[PDB]
């Protein structure tokens, strides 16, 4: 699994 | 007469709107459900990132917020995409209820 991160 | 000890905020509920500009939110989230979790255990969905003078940190948000609600919609079991999808579609005025036990 992977760490998720994303910007908005 | 005894002085006065100063009340201590351990940890707080609070709702906090974001403006949108042209570039976004001016945060990053982190988590979801099935996601290596931002923190402990917790496949919550939380602030990473606060841009700097951007909308977020205007509003008061902070880095390791606990992002509950957008909109008065409870992201609680999310997946990551349904998280960026309910803030990329939050409109202009961006309500977030966040959990912050950092004072």
């Amino acid at each position: 699994k992977h760490f998720r991160e994303t910007e908005v | 007469n005894l002085l006065i000890e100063p009340a201590r905020i351990e940890e707080e509920e609070l709702t906090l709107t974001i403006l949108r500009q042209t570039g976004g939110l001016g945060i990053s989230i982190a988590g979801g459900k099935g996601s290596t979790p931002y923190k402990g255990d917790d496949e919550g969905i939380f602030i990473s990132r606060v841009s700097e003078e951007g909308p977020a940190a205007r509003a008061g948000v902070r880095v390791g917020d606990k992002l509950l609600e957008v909109n008065g919609v409870a992201l609680q079991g999310a997946e990551h995409h349904e998280a960026v999808e309910a803030l990329r579609g939050a409109g202009t005025a961006v309500q977030m209820r966040v959990w912050r036990e950092r004072m």
